[PDB]
RNA sequence: AAAUUUUACUCAC
RNA sequence: GUGAGAAAGAUUUGC
């Protein structure tokens, strides 16, 4: 019976080869010095070195399609329709599709997006968003919010194609209040249009999670949670305690999700006696790491996270 | 020709093992696109239909569990239930009851369950599954 | 929100980071960092530690279990269309009956043992050669591995040669064993919380807890490593053939084939690694890139850094830490005297994915949960009644449902709202049972798996030889005719019983009616 | 046009 | 929508 140390007729010869191919050569042994981590200061300089580099939007884009709007079901689907016509998607079999041709092979500018007031219609945008990119070309309707999933197709002249793929991205566009540069109106309803490109598996990505319960299992043992200004600063006066509600639906339309990454790196912060000394800190730069405007704005806003735990409630 | 030919071409004889494998339908995989799967076609409406009317009249009806102890949270520990598989018996009078064979095939094996519990009796006997803040006993 | 949590928290209550990005370039990036190490100039990939305390297992005899060969899961095969290598995105299953069709062996075990007993390397076993098979058996195929929580840019996975596969699933096997037999942490029967468990008491004598993780851990393993690690454990030619694999091997990027000589590409070997660093000291509790170990002073923490470093297991500056109330491994914190640390922890939510996998999934979860005081019972329940009602919301439409029975849950039109405990208990209707983490599986699963079966990567023309006699080796050998015989004697029973398809059959549903 | 080498294939029925 | 072929199609994506 064959027994697993057999040695075979061609050992030899094979480890010969092993023996005339490239091997590693010793590596330089790493110093290592263990410091505290870091304290309010180095969060308060990542912070500040993010929103010097980048910036902030004039509005919340997508996050704005978290509050109602002030039209009803049909104001909302005659003023997407129009936006749609407008922008000459094409028509075909009663729904709309955005045709391109060129690319420029560029990234698009990303910002940090500012926390508007409150997220009331987070659950019906996250099932929105499922829905229409299940199903894409017409305005679908909630309670109190419209969404339309517009598929991005190529142009290639007669036999272009004419139904969407499974890899095929889809532009969701969404109705907000007016007040910023995105704003559109038609036969005298007013509202900012705001639009977000997502590949498929990020749609599915987004609109899998629950807002609800994700809440409530947060909130079973949290502590108080302080007032935040428009840039996630802390604002006791004119503050609001609803804006992290809208973090939270941040960090579900974000699908680089690297508001985990920093909850990861927070959580080695908080059960740490001593780090390494300047290596420890990079893990909270993750910029590099991610790209696009809801991703940074996410990673902004979980740094600030845990600026303002430092801050409040230090450990 | 046969498809036997041609998916083990030169080959006469294969372990079931190998054929079985070929054709695999009871693994699930938990993936993003699955409410979209489940809407194609309406596969899960007509698989909803035709439960309610072939598959639900059939289930045999199971005691609820009764017997529960008074238990004290304690630290935390690993709760090991050894489940015994069927006897040989069992499994042949299954089969020509007309039961899924590869179910009782794998019901034959003996396994052990490995559970973490932070709850504890007076004296110290098992508990059911996600039941051990409450007390329900294994028995 | 998971920073103003009173107790740990990883923030795992969404589902990890996902997109349709191609795999080139993290693949390419994977290669060029085991390129550097492999020049000497970033970390170090020489072992130095002496492995002799291991034991041999020569002498054992060479079985292969069939069961793990096959699988739904992807693999490379290699063909040559008219004289180049074409790689084949195909099935475990379907990759391996490939590599017998082309040798020309009945079990995979046999092929083993054809091959270990060849005369020369370009002697013929069916129509290939152990040469053949080596040279095929050094190509990979490179994916993206997503849904990684906390790696927003995704990690590459590599899918390998049926070959490369068989051989690795002894020398593993083996790995595992002696392992196992190293220390009681690595038995086969263990949770992470019961390894966990374990590591609080090893490390209790002393005061700091060094909480460490490899960085570059695949791309710093080299095949002079796995080599070594296999002579101490004695894997023969079996190991000689699986290092010269890994030296020569080469994955296909995009359209055009790259070489790499350094690492082990993402985790193919992890208890062999486990191995190069367990068998040259007896102060670490390591699992493939994660470890922990204790110390008192400066000076056992700077020979923990030597014996590191000796082993190739190069510490993560930017993770390690250290500790003296707290102990994480396998991502499971426990205080130093082993009781769980308070708060959410690894704690995942359930996303969205069927009316009743979601409700199946959260009832697994919160009985974990609860189980282990994560979490009050009454906390559960309500948030129970929480993901019924939302997923009420997402699905009762008649996309999914046309039925109004009251039985039903909300979700599927009915009017049910079942509690936690009353579907713990078995308390309920017979439609719920399949709710029940323990019970059958639910109607989306199956829908799902039927669908699965019918992709084309596994769509099959065969005769599906399924409901077969428990006493019935799987190992037993069968042609066309035999299993046409057993499909039609099958039938007939089945069809003279009266039932048109057999009957599912739950382990859990079983005992229980019985007397 | 955007979270920008991605939003693309062919044949037959 | 179904079958086959492009290093290839959605259980994709491995240990
Ligand atoms: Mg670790
Ligand atoms: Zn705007």
């Amino acid at each position: 019976v064959v027994k697993v140390g057999h040695k075979a007729s061609y050992d030899a010869e094979l480890r010969e080869r092993l023996l005339e191919l490239p091997h590693p050569k010793s590596g330089p042994k790493p110093r290592i010095e263990w410091v505290a981590p870091p304290r309010l200061a180095d969060i308060s300089k990542e912070t500040a070195e993010l929103k010097r580099q980048y910036g902030f939007f004039e509005c919340s884009k997508f996050l704005a399609c978290g509050e109602e709007c002030g039209l009803d079901q049909e104001a909302r689907e005659l003023i997407l329709n129009e936006y749609a016509r407008d922008r000459e998607f094409e028509f075909r079999n009663g729904g709309w599709i955005q045709r391109y041709t060129v690319a420029s092979h560029k990234p698009a500018t990303q910002k940090i997006l500012p926390l508007p007031a409150s997220a009331p219609l987070a659950r019906e945008l996250l099932m929105l968003i499922a829905r229409s990119t299940t199903q894409a070309g017409k305005v679908l309707h909630s309670d109190n919010t419209s969404i339309l999933a517009v598929p991005v197709m190529r142009d290639s002249g007669k036999h272009s194609k004419r139904r969407p793929t499974a890899s095929t991205h889809h532009l969701v566009v969404g109705l907000s209040k007016p007040g910023c540069e995105h704003d559109f109106e038609f036969d005298g309803y007013r509202a900012a249009v705001h639009v977000m490109h997502l590949d498929p598996k990020q749609s599915a990505n987004i609109g899998e999670q629950d807002f609800v319960s994700t809440r409530e299992i947060y909130k079973l043992d949290m502590l108080e949670l302080p007032p935040i200004s428009r840039k996630g600063d802390l604002d006791r006066a004119s503050g609001l305690e609803t804006r992290w509600d809208v973090i939270l639906l941040l960090e579900c339309l974000d699908s680089t999700r690297v508001s985990q990454a920093v909850a990861q790196h927070f959580n080695r912060h908080r059960l740490a006696l001593s780090v390494c000394k300047d290596e420890f800190r990079k893990g909270y730069q993750l910029a590099s790491e991610i790209r696009g405007t809801i991703p940074l704005s996410s990673l902004y806003y979980s740094l600030c996270a845990v600026r303002l735990r430092m801050t409040v409630h230090p450990f | 020709m046969s498809q036997f030919g041609k998916s083990f071409k030169g080959r006469t004889e294969v372990t079931i093992t190998e054929y079985r494998s070929h054709t695999v339908k009871d693994v699930h995989r938990s993936l993003l696109t699955a409410d979209k799967s489940l809407r194609k076609s309406f596969c899960f409406r007509n698989a909803l239909n035709q439960f309610l009317d072939k598959d639900l009249p059939l289930l045999p009806i199971r005691p609820k569990l009764e017997s529960r102890v008074a238990v004290k949270k304690s630290k935390l520990r690993s709760q090991l239930s050894f489940r015994p598989g069927l006897t040989q018996e069992e499994a042949i009078d299954l089969y020509n009851k007309g039961y899924d064979g590869d179910s009782v095939s794998g019901a034959l094996q003996d396994r052990v369950v490995n559970e973490p519990v932070a709850y504890s009796s007076a004296d110290n006997d098992k508990f059911h599954r996600g039941l051990a803040a409450l007390g329900y006993t294994l028995a | 929100m998971w920073a103003f949590q009173e107790g740990v928290c990883k923030g795992n209550l969404l589902s990890g980071p996902t997109s349709m990005k191609a795999p080139d370039s993290a693949a390419r990036e994977s290669i060029d960092r085991a390129s550097e190490i492999m020049t000497g100039k970033s970390y170090n990939a020489v072992h130095t530690g002496d492995l002799s305390k291991l034991p041999n297992q020569g002498e054992s005899p060479l079985r292969i279990v069939d069961s793990d060969l096959y699988s739904e899961r992807s693999c490379c095969w290699v063909i040559e269309k008219e004289g180049r290598v074409v790689c084949k995105s195909t099935t475990l299953t379907r990759g391996m009956t490939s590599l017998l069709n082309t040798t020309k062996c009945s079990s995979p075990s046999e092929l083993i043992c054809k091959v270990l007993t060849v005369e020369s390397l370009s002697e013929k076993i069916g129509d290939t050669s152990v040469e053949e098979l080596l040279s095929h058996g050094r190509y990979f195929k490179c994916a993206l591995r997503d849904q990684e929580r906390g790696k927003p840019k995704s990690r590459a996975i590599f899918l390998s040669h049926p070959f490369f596969r068989l051989l690795s699933s002894v020398v593993e096997t083996h790995a595992r064993s002696v392992l196992s037999k190293v220390s009681a942490v690595y038995t086969a029967t263990a949770s992470a919380e019961q390894r966990a468990m374990m590591a609080a008491q090893v490390v209790e004598s002393r005061k700091h807890v060094l909480n460490g993780d490899c960085t570059k851990y695949n791309e710093a393993i080299d095949a002079d490593t796995l080599l070594k690690v296999w002579d101490a454990i004695g894997m023969g030619s079996i190991g000689v053939m699986l290092a010269y694999m890994v030296r020569r091997k080469c994955v296909l990027i995009k359209d055009t084939l790259v070489e790499c000589p350094g690492g082990m590409l993402m985790g193919m070997f992890n208890a062999t690694a486990t191995l190069a660093l367990q068998g040259t000291t007896d102060r670490f509790l390591s699992f493939s890139d994660d470890f922990i170990t204790s110390f008192n002073s400066p000076a056992e923490l700077r020979e923990i850094e030597d014996l590191l470093f000796a082993s190739c297991h190069n510490l993560s500056l930017k993770k390690s830490y250290i500790s003296v109330a707290s102990l994480e491994i396998n991502s499971c914190t426990l205080t130093r005297d082993g009781d769980l640390a308070t708060g959410l922890g690894c704690t995942a939510g359930v996303p969205f994915r069927g009316p009743l996998v979601t409700l199946k999934q959260t009832a697994a979860m919160l009985s974990g949960a609860v189980d282990s005081g994560v979490m009050p019972f009454h906390s559960a329940e309500r948030l129970f009644q929480i993901k019924q009602q939302e997923c009420a919301y997402r699905y009762n439409n008649p996309t999914y449902t046309t039925r109004n029975e009251d039985f039903l849950p909300t979700c599927l039109g009915g009017k049910t709202v079942i509690s936690f405990q009353s579907l713990l208990t078995w308390d309920c209707h017979p439609f719920w049972y399949q709710v029940h983490p323990d019970g059958p599986d639910t109607i989306d699963q199956k829908v799902l798996s039927v669908l699965a079966s019918k992709t084309r990567r596994r769509r099959t023309r065969l005769e599906a030889l399924s409901d077969l006699d428990p006493l019935v080796p799987h190992r037993l050998l069968v042609s066309e005719s035999d299993v046409s015989k057993i499909r039609a004697a099958r039938q007939a029973h089945l069809k003279s019983l009266g039932l048109e398809q057999p009957t599912n059959f739950n382990y859990a549903i079983y005992k229980a009616v019985q007397p």
